[PDB]
């Protein structure tokens, strides 16, 4: 990945 | 668009693609379709 920590798995992500 | 119903796709304001899979409960910054 080499990227920053990804967004914690929320079931239904609304952003 | 062809996408497996297990792949919950979300995009971050950073301009990054970020996955949240419903079966393994995984979060990947790597998109397998983009390559």
């Amino acid at each position: 990945e080499l990227e920053s920590p990804p967004p914690p798995y929320s079931r239904y992500p609304m952003d | 668009g062809p996408l497996p119903p297990g792949w919950e796709v979300r995009s971050t304001v950073s301009g990054r693609i970020y996955f949240v899979d419903h079966n393994n409960r995984t979060t990947q910054f790597t998109d397998p379709r983009l390559h």
